[PDB]
């Protein structure tokens, strides 16, 4: 019965806590006794306990300082344990917090705590505060030592030490990282890994004593820059509340020669020295980059000695590395084998709730005003990372202030009062930061995630129910697999006229079985072929493999399947295992074209021929399409899609946009003119009029012959 | 919004000169024109983190730190850096390029660190860490160890320099791509200034603030001048104006005894500069921005093109309205069109099209001739 | 931790033995080589694919000698101060040196001694050099043996496989299934395991795993059971409740998805491996099967024979025909026959080396061959590289065998006559064999082969299949029974989740062949057919 809710104490004592009569006798204690409650993360103090009849069975009530001490709000849960040791405080330093001395003169110690103190028996600990009222002002006070340590009662024969600096109260989290698991949106299930094999090892480590085992030591995080890599470090080293040490790259790489050596040997040391501890190493590939890159002695001897360092821990338990980079493909390989980062961990870019979470997160001390529509944010804002998010808040803000800029002036070091008073954000700013970001990480390779159904793709139910065979049996049935001992088919290869649906095809298949989607542009393969890419194939495959499963669309795939680039594929093809779903799905429109040895067994050879949309087909595109503009009521779409035989969906959706065009120059003109929020039909006859298809009947009858080649 | 701060000497006849009303260092806004825009970017993330730390507290954001401004050199940065240093008159450590790169193997990082920790322990203060390309090079450029130590230090100073002390750091490079691609993420120079080449009204300015002290002959049109000279940058005009005075006295050395010390007092007091001169310098003088991809405005409207009426209408409709009225694209949804491709005879002015479009939005515009 | 003896490695008794009776003989019975006076080879290098055990070899080795033991690590070494390392071999030689007998184990010697294209630096000279005379220097010193692990025998430097050098070499190959159940048992023999454990099915299962592999598998395993029971732990506690700790246990499904998250890659380059298939895998095709028999078999057990008559067997032989037809299960079976191991060179990986982005090279993968003779090289997809440098080096190393090694070159081609003829000449791949699709008993037999491993229906014969398929490659019944076992587990998920389908069925066969195809074209027969009677004619007086 240690469970109890929280409530706001009305009296003014930060070491008391009030606990119902029932509670109480459940609990067994007395009134005035001391005891232990500990909150949120590893933070805990002691209260006097005291008898409150009106506290409901379950609860108690702790006033605002607790709260803010424990790192709870109001109606959290606490855990509560007798505290009958605690004993007196012979000798106790403490010192004022800065903003609470803001010119207060004469002895502080007299005119406040001495009150404060006189047969008060007030339990203290290390880092606690309190604040004491004393004429008209208050002030606080934080427990900066005692003596015995570390809880005791501040009674007479406690010497109190009241001099030292004023503790400025901005350094207590400016200077210092304290963020737990709500600090962190969007990956959870990357947070359920790492804590898993962190957690587990150091919080439980009789478990894998009694089943016999040696847990896995190195962790290997990779994944876009700016995605909160060190930021979920740091929430897992704090919540696990084990010692905490970290290596930074470049400070380790920026100091004379043999010197690198020794705060390398010096972290891992220490770290052994208080097991259990953390150890994070941020930006490992800037000291231990692939070979091509370094080749100076200097920059070689590192590497060894982190080398000899990481394989002369394994013996020693109870302390985990945590690593970091931008690439599987930019640390050298030695780092990655058995005994040295054998668990690997990818981080992709969150989808529309993770956004929505960051933005939450961020967007609680600022002034928003109450017209915003982040939800509406999350999803206009696609590809961003956190980091963007963070940027795209930090532009709102600023073009709030410019905006608000007029009504002040650049003298004098104050503003006015009101002024500032007023300073609220709108959705306009938050527009406009959006217009001046510069979002970048789909500019390589990254994993993502999609929310595509069997909503969107008309026509070519055949083919669903074919993909459906292929891929979702094999993942979520493997038990009938194994009883008829078949491996599933790897990969699909996708061939038909362009702009027909396959890339939102695939992104569906990747949706059913709930995996995550790479995708491989035909400008990545020609970058990747004149070798002037930051990322490899390999490199891809080492990221699917990660994230598995996953589905790895490559799409144009005849621009280089016409060698090097085409061996390292298939290479990578077939050191694949078979039990990990990874499913990679090509497109192309010259099937012809493609080199035979990809179509091969066990490779892309399940051909599938993606047809022209149907006019059931066009008419379900129109419909979706057209899901979020305002239609003219009574619109009938069957005469377009009648007289849209031919026309694929790129071309459907062409139309449209020159429709809207249309009616929002018309829309445009009126206003100017001083109306029009529907899309009339004279609009789609007017876009019709200019539209055509975009392929050609030779192209088509060519797509037919051959397929009904490959048919025969 | 937009330019806000710029609305409203050097914090300082004998009154006059004591108020500023070889070394005349603290140079204000007053001595540089025609960077409007760019000035009041600078000013806007420069002055409010220092001058008014509280709004920021108030309204609970942490403010950007890293400036990077880059442009075409002679442009005048390290002119608008020192500018706004002195304006703002707070702790200004400067820190210069190859003066850091000069000095002995391990004495060019000491200097970096101890740098920025007297920056941080006299907070307020700005460093202006000029010409950064060349202590942060790209990475393929330099291999050696000292040329990657130095990076490593600049780049853990940066990380560790971002906390509540009110220090900004600006550099200068002008080629953007030659800094290391790893200085230009989050919680480094993120934010980043672009100065192009002054268009008519700022050669004007910039003629006018250089030519105030030369004793200038009636006969002068500064107005011809500024409207002549075409991708002049500060710099080129500065040489201009020193070449014009050059010719003056060398046509007026005629009456010149070089062979005595001094001159007669009315000969040196007859020195006046003739347009003829400026038109002789402008002959002589060479510039050399042209010769690499740089940002500037043009003036072109529907005017000094002929016929295409069809054409103009689509350009405008393609363009014109996505950005005066990107409020009813919202309203249906559509994005805009990206890109257009003119296609016909040579010499029809599709040049003059482009530079008409860019002068509708009131965009500047960048070229790409078939050479380059 | 020490004391690894014998009893910790398992699945390489032929490695371990070499090892044995290459270092406790000259330590354990120094008076043997006094009697027969012969100086016993000092320098031995062992190399293979990365965590096969060398390292725990050479401690169980050196342990169970119960000499003096030395260790030196490359990376340690490599990562002291300049002008430091020379000292510390310096030091650790002579520290060996005297306390006679003594084993030095220079793990790692690739990063201390590499290529000597990649020694550039002044230092890897200096650190080359020291070795290179200490080593020598130690011909003097006796009752000392070199140990040395790199990860393949071309990195190091060329100057360290001399006479009085690592000259002996050991290549660590991938095990077998009776090494991968050996090694399951070891690392298995303190876990809580469930008495639902077919410890032999998983080793069926996992092939190509190494032994680092498979303690991943073991611990990963366990790691998904204490997930699956974490459902009655929460993190809050402390103190672990005794009887939630006891009632941990490792199931089958536990291993089965451990094996799902593995990534094992010692296949991913090439490594010398064993095979176990017999004349069994392989229907038909007697004439062949005899004649290989004679080639082989003959020359490797019965050398009297050639050695009275004087014959040189011959280095290698060629297959060629239509695509599928088994030829890689051919060269299985001959390698099994003989008892010999059996490298395999996939195209893609002769493309790496021709375009020199793979770490291998030809020179390396025959030193391999010699390293583990006998062996069977099989050279696929030859076209592909004989449409060269890739060819020259090739021949050149082809040339360049001892005739009584017994390492064979066995190319398998689909373009015989695009091969270049250099290859053809004698004591090269002249021996060109004629490989055709299988015959209709061969297509049943090939039927009945694919189906021990799948429940049938009762009365379900395969003759009219075998007849309604003529001139199907072996691939093609593949496929064709692969989709019949396709559309029943399809059906069985269909009444599964309707709700029955323990079985194929006739009419799964039936559906599956109404869309079967010919993987060979009429005209890509008739060519092989014209191609195989034009040689014919060339041998055929
Ligand atoms: N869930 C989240 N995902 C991503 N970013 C987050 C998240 N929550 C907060 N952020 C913010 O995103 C930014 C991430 O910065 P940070 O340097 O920690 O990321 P990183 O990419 O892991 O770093 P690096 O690789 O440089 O060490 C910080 O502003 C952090 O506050
Ligand atoms: N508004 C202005 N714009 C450009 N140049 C100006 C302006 N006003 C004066 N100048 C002159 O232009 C030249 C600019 O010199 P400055 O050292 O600032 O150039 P820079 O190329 O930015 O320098 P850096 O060597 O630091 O890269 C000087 O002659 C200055 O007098
Ligand atoms: N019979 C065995 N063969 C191989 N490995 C085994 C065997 N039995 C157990 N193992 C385990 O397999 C792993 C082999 O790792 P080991 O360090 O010996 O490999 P290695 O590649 O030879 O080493 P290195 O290159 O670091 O010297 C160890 O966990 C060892 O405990
Ligand atoms: N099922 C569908 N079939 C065809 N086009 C569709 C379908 N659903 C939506 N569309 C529209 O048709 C466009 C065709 O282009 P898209 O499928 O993206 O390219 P590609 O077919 O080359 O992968 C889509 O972008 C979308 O606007
Ligand atoms: N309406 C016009 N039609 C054709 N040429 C024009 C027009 N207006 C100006 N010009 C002249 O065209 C020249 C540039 O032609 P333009 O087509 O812009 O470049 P290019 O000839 O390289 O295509 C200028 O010298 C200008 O005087
Ligand atoms: N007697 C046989 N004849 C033909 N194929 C067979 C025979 N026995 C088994 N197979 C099948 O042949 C396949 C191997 O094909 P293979 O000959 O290696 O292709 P390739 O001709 O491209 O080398 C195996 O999957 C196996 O099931």
């Amino acid at each position: 019965d240690n469970m109890l809710l929280v409530d706001d104490a009305i009296n003014d004592d930060n070491s008391v806590i009030a606990i119902n009569s029932n509670t109480m006798d459940k609990l067994e204690l007395f009134r005035g006794d001391t005891v232990l409650v500990k909150g949120k993360k590893r933070k805990d103090t002691v209260l006097i306990v005291l008898i409150d009849d009106e506290l409901e069975d379950g609860a108690c009530r702790i006033n605002r300082v607790v709260r803010n001490n424990l790192r709870i709000r109001l109606g959290d849960l606490v855990t509560i344990h007798p505290c009958p040791d605690i004993k007196y405080a012979t000798r106790i330093s403490v010192l004022p917090i800065a903003d609470t001395i803001e010119g207060i003169t004469g002895n502080l110690f007299d005119v406040f705590l001495k009150p404060y103190f006189v047969e008060a028996y007030r339990p203290v600990r290390k880092g606690d505060h309190f604040v004491v009222r004393g004429g008209m002002r208050q002030v606080e006070f934080k427990v900066v030592d005692v003596e015995p340590e570390e809880y005791a009662v501040v009674a007479q024969d406690t010497i109190i030490h009241w001099e030292g600096e004023p503790i400025n109260r901005e350094d207590e989290e400016n200077n210092m990282n304290e963020v737990g698991y709500d600090d962190i949106g969007g990956c959870r299930k990357q947070m359920a890994q790492i804590r898993e094999m962190v957690e587990l090892p150091l919080r439980h480590p009789q478990l894998f004593k009694a089943i016999g085992i040696k847990p896995p030591r190195g962790v290997l995080m990779y994944g876009p820059p700016g995605t909160g890599k060190t930021l979920m470090a740091r929430a897992v080293a704090n919540e696990t509340g084990a010692f905490f040490f970290l290596i930074n790259g470049p400070e380790v790489m920026s100091k004379m020669a043999g010197e690198s050596e020794s705060n390398l040997r010096k972290a891992f040391e220490e770290a052994e020295k208080n097991a259990p501890a953390i150890i994070f190493i941020d930006e490992i590939d800037s000291i231990a980059p692939k070979r091509d890159k370094t080749n100076g002695e200097v920059e070689r001897r590192v590497v060894s000695q982190l080398l000899t360092l990481m394989d002369g821990m394994k013996a020693r338990s109870n302390v985990v590395v945590i690593a970091a980079t931008n690439r599987p493909n930019s640390i050298d390989p030695a780092l990655r084998r058995f005994g040295r980062f054998d668990r690997e961990v990818d981080i992709g870019i969150p989808d529309a709730t993770g956004r929505l979470e960051v933005l939450r997160i961020h967007t609680k001390n600022m002034k928003l005003a109450d017209d915003v529509d982040l939800e509406a944010l999350a999803a206009e804002t696609h590809g961003y990372v956190g980091a963007d998010i963070a940027s795209l808040c930090s532009e709102a803000a600023m073009q709030q202030i410019r905006e608000k800029m007029d009504l002040i002036d650049l003298d004098e070091d104050e503003i006015d009062a009101e002024v500032l008073d007023s300073l609220g954000v709108t959705m306009d700013n938050f527009r406009f930061a959006l217009g001046n970001s510069n979002p970048s990480a789909l500019r390589e390779t990254v994993v993502e995630s999609v929310n595509v159904t069997w909503d969107d793709v008309g026509g070519l139910d055949e083919i669903k129910e074919e993909l459906k065979e292929t891929v979702e049996y094999p993942v979520l049935h493997p038990d009938q697999y194994t009883k008829f001992g078949l491996s599933p088919s790897k990969g699909v290869l996708f061939y038909g006229p362009p702009g027909t649906g396959k890339t939102l095809l695939a992104k569906a298949v990747a949706t059913e079985v709930s995996a995550n989607f790479i995708s491989v542009k035909g400008p990545e393969l020609l970058s990747m072929w004149y070798g002037e890419s930051e990322s490899n194939i390999r490199d891809i495959f080492d990221k699917a493999r990660a994230a598995a499963p996953t589905v790895v669309f490559l799409d144009e795939l005849d621009s280089i399947a016409k060698d090097r680039v085409v061996n390292q594929l298939l290479t990578e093809m077939d050191g694949m295992n078979a039990k990990k779903n990874v499913f990679v799905i090509g497109a192309t429109n010259r099937p012809d074209q493609i080199d035979p040895a990809i179509l091969r067994p066990g490779r892309l050879d399940q051909l599938i021929y993606v047809p022209l949309p149907d006019e059931n087909a066009r008419l379900s595109i129109l419909n979706a399409q057209l899901r979020k503009t305002p239609l003219e009521p009574g619109l009938e779409l069957t005469a377009i899609a009648k007289a849209t035989q031919g026309f694929s969906g790129a071309d459907l959706l062409y139309i449209v946009q020159r429709a809207a065009k249309y009616a929002i120059k018309d829309s445009i003109e009126a206003h100017r003119q001083h109306p029009v929020p529907y899309i009339t039909k004279e609009h789609f006859a007017e876009a019709m009029k200019t539209a055509k298809r975009s392929v050609s009947d030779a192209e088509l009858r060519r797509y037919e012959a051959y397929s009904q080649q490959m048919k025969a | 919004t937009a330019t806000a701060i710029l609305r409203r000497k050097k914090r300082k006849r004998v009154v006059r000169n004591n108020l500023r009303i070889n070394n005349m260092n603290e140079v204000g806004y007053d001595d540089i024109g025609g960077c409007r825009k760019q000035m009041a970017q600078i000013r806007e993330m420069v002055e409010l983190p220092l001058r008014h730390p509280q709004l920021f507290k108030a309204i609970g954001i942490k403010p950007p730190r890293g400036v990077l401004m880059y442009g075409p050199p002679g442009t005048g940065k390290t002119l608008m850096a020192r500018a706004v240093a002195n304006e703002t008159g707070a702790f200004f450590f400067l820190i210069n390029g190859p003066e850091v790169m000069s000095k002995m193997a391990g004495e060019s990082e000491s200097n970096l660190r101890k740098a920025f920790e007297e920056a941080e322990k006299n907070a307020p203060a700005i460093i202006f860490i000029d010409e950064i390309d060349s202590i942060a090079p790209k990475r393929d450029k330099t291999n050696g160890e000292v040329e990657r130590r130095v990076v490593s230090q600049l780049l853990t100073l940066m990380d560790g320099m971002k906390a509540r002390s009110n220090v900004v750091v600006i550099a200068a490079t002008n080629r953007p791509n030659s800094i290391d691609p790893a200085l230009r993420r989050f919680g480094r120079f993120d934010r980043e200034v672009d100065i192009g080449i002054p268009d008519a009204t700022g050669r004007l300015e910039v003629l006018r603030i250089h030519t105030k002290n030369m004793k200038l002959a009636d006969d002068v049109d500064l107005e011809a001048l500024a409207a002549e000279t075409h991708g002049y940058v500060g710099a080129d005009i500065a040489s201009l104006c020193s070449e014009a005075a050059m010719q003056q006295i060398r046509e007026k050395m005629d009456l010149i005894d070089l062979d005595e010390d001094e001159i007669d007092a009315e000969v040196l007091d007859s020195l006046g500069v003739t347009m003829d001169n400026f038109r002789f310098a402008l002959g002589n003088s060479n510039p050399s921005a042209l010769r690499e991809t740089v940002v500037e405005s043009v003036n072109v409207t529907w005017d000094d093109v002929g016929g295409l009426d069809e054409i103009k209408e689509e350009l405008k409709e393609t363009v014109e309205y996505p950005v005066l009225h990107p409020d009813q694209y919202t309203k249906f949804g559509l994005s805009p069109s990206k890109g257009v491709l003119f296609y016909g005879p040579p010499g029809t002015g599709k040049t003059l099209l482009a530079k008409a479009v860019a002068t509708e939005v009131s965009a500047n515009f960048i070229s790409v001739k078939g050479p380059e």
